RNA sequence: AUUCCGGUUGAUCCUGCCGGAGGCCACUGCUAUGGGGGUCCGACUAAGCCAUGCGAGUCAAGGGGGCGUCCCUUCUGGGACGCCACCGGCGGACGGCUCAGUAACACGUCGGUAACCUACCCUCGGGAGGGGGAUAACCCCGGGAAACUGGGGCUAAUCCCCCAUAGGCCUGGGGUACUGGAAGGUCCCCAGGCCGAAAGGGAGCCGUAAGGCUCCGCCCGAGGAUGGGCCGGCGGCCGAUUAGGUAGUUGGUGGGGUAACGGCCCACCAAGCCGAAGAUCGGUACGGGCCGUGAGAGCGGGAGCCCGGAGAUGGACACUGAGACACGGGUCCAGGCCCUACGGGGCGCAGCAGGCGCGAAACCUCCGCAAUGCGGGAAACCGCGACGGGGGGACCCCCAGUGCCGUGCCUCUGGCACGGCUUUUCCGGAGUGUAAAAAGCUCCGGGAAUAAGGGCUGGGCAAGGCCGGUGGCAGCCGCCGCGGUAAUACCGGCGGCCCGAGUGGUGGCCACUAUUAUUGGGCCUAAAGCGGCCGUAGCCGGGCCCGUAAGUCCCUGGCGAAAUCCCACGGCUCAACCGUGGG
């Protein structure tokens, strides 16, 4: 799905993990819906701002919901801008 | 460069004789229409300006290169009969 | 969305009496209404270009069938959407050629060389019989033709009969009966193109068709539809039918 | 148009949803009503197929046949009854099971003037 | 109602990692110098079709049983994989190996016609092989028993020439 | 490959689900040297809206004219030769596109129409007699911004009309001549009525003329053939937190209408008809051949190719024709647009390219009628965005490359140095190929030159106890589980393991799952025996004898289109692909 960055936000592991994990809130505009979206990545963060076009992609997990330590989080940001995130993290594209 | 006729035969319908033969020839550029032409005509004992050449196709790495031809009896029936594009290409109409 | 009649044939969905290809072009000649039946008849075209290779094209195929070279039935045939089919006479006379069209074991057309003086004659099974304005009584035969006979020879003809035509003169020659012994050949069913002699005949009720058993040369006995039965001598067959 | 295609009901008293437009094959024609008057009239309708139909809506003389073949065309006068409809009689109107009285008596009119564009009937005994 | 679909002629292992397979698939590329593991599955996969074909007829009675029995016997003859006296039982004994050993690549190494089963690659795929006439450039193509015999070097190509010093060196073993 | 492995505990054995491991389809990150074959490429959300171009024409051998060349006789006018438009005939109802609607005789199969229509085509038996009238084109004059359109005169036909005879239909009375399993059928003889044909037109060759031969033609009757209409038996989804539904409703009598039978409709007579074996109502959906998966039973989908059905912005109507209530014809309403000189006048790509919008999601505003086929023509032949050819695209499948050999060295699953060889592929040329090109195929010249990436590295699962950075933070993690200052688990380097022109991520289906259990699951303690009994439909039912064969089994005819599936042979180099036979 595509959708609009809204606000960028940070959730907590899950017990016994302790760590903050980055997500962003994603207006879809499909419908409008607001959803959570994580950031995959060591800096994926700092290559998101607010109103950016992204495109979210549902996160692996068991009967397609959520993954690993971090429930409520069920997509993951692919594409920012039209660019791979993970091409942004590892440095082989600069963010448009 | 050795022509070899596998098949001829008589068209009466159309007043015409078609030819199937097989061109033999070791490492060599596939032979040129003029040439198979004039060589078919010598051969066989044709009229020169009554045969038609159909095609010359040539295989996946192969030495035979197959060829059909027709050798018509009138040289209006040849023209009534054959399409322009084919004697275009073997040069019997200035075009 | 249909409106009217088809004008196309799709080759895929021609009929499976056809020696084509059904893969190597999409359209394939519709044949015109005509004597025989749809299944049983094959356009003249397929016949001039890809039975007989006499031409490479339509066009020249179309040529040729203008130009009044092929002879069917005796007649001057000029379509080339003609239908052709089962104990039909093919003749071309420029090569002095003639042909009868025959089913084939697997139910496909197949032309069988035949005799120039065997080539005048054509049988033609009495598919009905009735009586017309007059008294007279008309025979409508396997192919849609007709013919026209007096009330006084009203017994000599019955259905499922069969009548041997001089063409294109359109002359009676013989009659050939359907009774026990008579030689028959099978045109269409599991036992197409097996002949031999009638046995026995069964009737049902209702308008169940009739049942006829035929005996092989080799003695081996098999049943068909008596329709299906076409009758093509008496003692031994007088049309050659290998 | 008078539309003569299937019904919208079930015989288990459902509903139909008609999948299709109508189809100009389905439709069919206004009754004739054939009336008795001073002088014949009839119209010629083309028909499916380019045949052809001739109704006759004003019904002058009547062919009437008595137990031996013997046809006289004899004026109507009136119609007596029509089981047809309870009106016909009444309204004056021929169809195929009417009883007549003609000036050589009563008659019971046994073709369809509506598909022929004529009016046959029968003596009464 | 769908058309039809073009499938594949081979399938992949049913566990992509076993140390076993992983080893005897590692040593049968080594041996036979193929490209990758596509090609080994789809004559492994061959192999399963033949033997399947002969389970199947095994246990099966009727005239088209029998012609297809014969015609599975004959083809395996004529491909060279089984002896002329050969029985349908004796399909299920064919090994992976025995086709291996039909490929052209293969027989060209085995006639002397290339030092090494690289160099006999080379060859078919560059055009210095002929089969019965005709120049074949597919390295996997299975030779069948009745044309073994006429692979030669093709009359044009340079190896034809006894001088060749790729040919002397060929020859010098 | 008819399969397992990881996870409840301090440790063990169970039930149970979750996750790995395989195949297929749709998006998508990184990456990319080639060639062939195929039924792939705006179906999922919008059957939403469209600029411009094209997608249906043909006939001079049906007719009268205009223009131009020539031979001319010679003011006249005759004849060839072409071009133009008009009347006239046929076609435009096929093909092409889409899956909205539809739970229905829409579709599949088997039968019926003895209850019905059909131009084009085939066969047989018959006919073509006598008259009459407009008008197109052209000429004069216009009108109107346009789109369109008025008045006057002069003409021909295979144009139109009338008369005549054959022929068609209805009904009444008689004989039984024919096909059928069976005649409201067909045939014959009388009687009353209605309706009611044609083009001996055209062309060529002879013949002084007359006349003749041939080719394409016209009308009627009986049959076919082609395409359909209508009808019947059987078959194929979910919901009872939907139990009652129906009133032309079910049947009858008498009629109307239809091309045809029918409550299809009408006038009267009855109370019928459907339903827990699920009516009615609601949800979803074009049906089938088939495809994906599985060892099979089975489960899931049913867009691309074929057959059948519907639609042409949403509805409703009619005209011409054999065939339409008609995608590129017509009328009205609703909705959105365009031109206007303000009076007025036009349009709807779910046709091929192309554009906007919608979106995660899908291409050129290209060349030819050369092959297949359709319409027209007597024919040559003309037209066809059907089709055929090419262009862009990590659509599917098949075959290959990114070198090889000998010696020597080395930290030897490989790297390096030296000396040789090949040109698959790339680059430049000649032929062949093509409707013309291009691609392919044969050959000549230069040369290892032009060509490897993606994930993973703690187990499940092949691969590191190596070095640097961070020190419950960054982060990873399908599951288990790692990271809090000695991290094999995070980031980076160096090594390695898997596949390889591919390799990863996300959603969906099948197996995994004997967690849907007919094959083949469970219910004392883990999910689950109604608190208990009586009993209606259904399901399951003691022994022997006789009879029928409905189920059942065996044999034999008519079917179940083709493509798709399996086997053998043959043709493209083998293969993919196609053809011939069997299944």
């Amino acid at each position: 799905a595509r959708g609009i960055v809204l606000e960028k936000i940070a959730v907590e592991a899950k017990q016994p993990n302790s760590g903050m994990r980055k997500a962003v809130r994603v207006q879809l505009i499909k419908n409008g819906k607001v959803v959570t979206a994580f950031c995959p990545g060591d800096g994926a963060i700092k290559f998101i701002d607010e109103h950016d076009e992204v495109i979210i992609e549902g996160i692996g997990g068991p009967k397609g919901g959520s993954m690993g330590d971090i429930p409520g989080i069920r997509y993951k940001v692919v594409k920012v801008n039209r660019v791979s995130l993970k091409e942004l993290v590892k440095g082989r594209k600069e963010k448009p | 460069m050795e022509i070899r006729i596998k098949e001829i035969k008589e068209n009466k319908l159309i007043g015409r004789k078609e030819i199937y033969f097989e061109i033999y020839h070791p490492g060599e550029p596939t032979p040129s229409r003029k040439d198979v032409k004039g060589k078919l005509v010598a051969m066989l004992d044709l009229n020169p300006e009554t045969t038609v050449i159909q095609y010359i196709r040539s295989y996946f790495g192969s030495y035979i290169s197959k060829g059909y031809a027709k050798a018509y009896d009138s040289k209006e029936r040849m023209l009534y009969i054959e399409p322009e594009y084919i004697l275009i290409r073997d040069g019997l109409i200035e075009k | 969305a249909r409106k009217g009649p088809k004008r196309h044939l799709k080759r895929l969905a021609a009929p499976t009496s056809w020696y084509i290809e059904r893969k190597a072009y999409k359209w394939a000649v519709r044949p015109r209404p005509g004597p025989h039946n749809m299944r049983t008849s094959i356009p003249l075209l397929y016949i001039v270009r890809d039975y007989l290779g006499y031409a490479k094209t339509a066009r020249e195929a179309r040529k040729i069938l203008n130009e009044g070279k092929f002879l069917v039935d005796g007649r001057v045939r000029k379509d080339y959407k003609f239908p052709v089919g089962i104990m039909d006479v093919v003749s071309i006379p420029e090569t002095g050629e003639h042909y009868r069209v025959l089913p084939n074991r697997i139910g496909k057309l197949i032309l069988h060389p035949i005799s120039e003086d065997e080539a005048f004659i054509k049988p033609l099974r009495i598919r009905n019989k009735r009586m017309i304005k007059g008294a007279r009584v008309q025979l409508n035969f396997h192919d849609g033709t007709n013919h026209i006979v007096s009330i006084a020879e009203k017994d000599n003809y019955f259905t499922s009969y069969t009548v041997l035509m001089k063409v294109p003169e359109r002359e009676i020659l013989e009659v050939l009966p359907f009774e026990k012994g008579a030689y028959v050949f099978v045109t269409q069913g599991k036992n197409v193109a097996r002949k031999g002699r009638i046995v026995e005949i069964k009737r049902f009720p209702m308008g169940w068709p009739d049942v006829v058993t035929i005996e092989d040369e080799e003695g081996e006995l098999f049943d068909t539809l008596k329709e299906y039965a076409f009758v093509v001598g008496t003692d031994k067959p007088k049309i050659s039918l290998p | 148009a008078i539309w003569q295609g299937r019904s919208l009901k079930k015989p288990s008293g459902g509903r139909i949803v008609l999948a299709r437009k109508k189809r100009k094959r389905e439709l069919g024609r206004e009754p004739s009503n054939t009336r008795v008057a001073e002088q014949d009239k009839r119209k010629i309708i083309r028909t499916y197929g380019g045949n052809r139909k001739v109704r006759l809506t004003a019904a002058a003389y009547a062919n009437v046949f008595d137990k031996s073949g013997k046809g006289r065309k004899v004026r109507i006068i009136r119609v007596i009854e029509n089981p047809a409809n309870r009106q016909f009689a009444r309204r004056n109107i021929i169809t195929k099971g009417a009883i007549i009285e003609t000036e050589i008596g009563k008659a019971k009119v046994t073709s369809r003037p509506g598909q022929d564009g004529v009016v046959n009937a029968i003596l009464l005994e | 109602g769908d058309p039809k679909r073009q499938r594949k002629k081979y399938e992949t292992p049913p566990h992509p990692w076993i140390k076993e397979r992983l080893d005897r698939e590692r040593v049968l590329m080594d041996k036979y110098e193929l490209k990758n593991k596509k090609e080994l599955w789809k004559h492994e996969t061959q192999l399963k079709n033949f033997r399947r074909r002969a389970r199947r007829l095994l246990a099966a009675r009727g005239k088209q049983a029998e012609i297809e029995r014969e015609q599975l016997l004959a083809r395996l003859k004529r491909l060279g994989l089984l002896p002329e006296d050969a029985v349908l039982d004796d399909v299920l004994s064919l090994t992976i190996e025995d086709i291996l050993e039909r490929r052209l690549q293969t027989i060209v190494y085995k006639k002397g016609l290339a030092r090494t089963m690289r160099q006999a690659r080379q060859l078919i795929v560059h055009g210095h092989i002929e089969v019965n006439g005709q120049i074949i450039r597919s390295p996997s193509y299975l030779v069948l028993k009745e044309e073994e015999d006429t692979i030669t070097y093709a009359r044009t190509s340079p190896f034809a020439n006894p001088q060749h010093p790729e040919r002397m060196m060929i020859e010098k073993a």
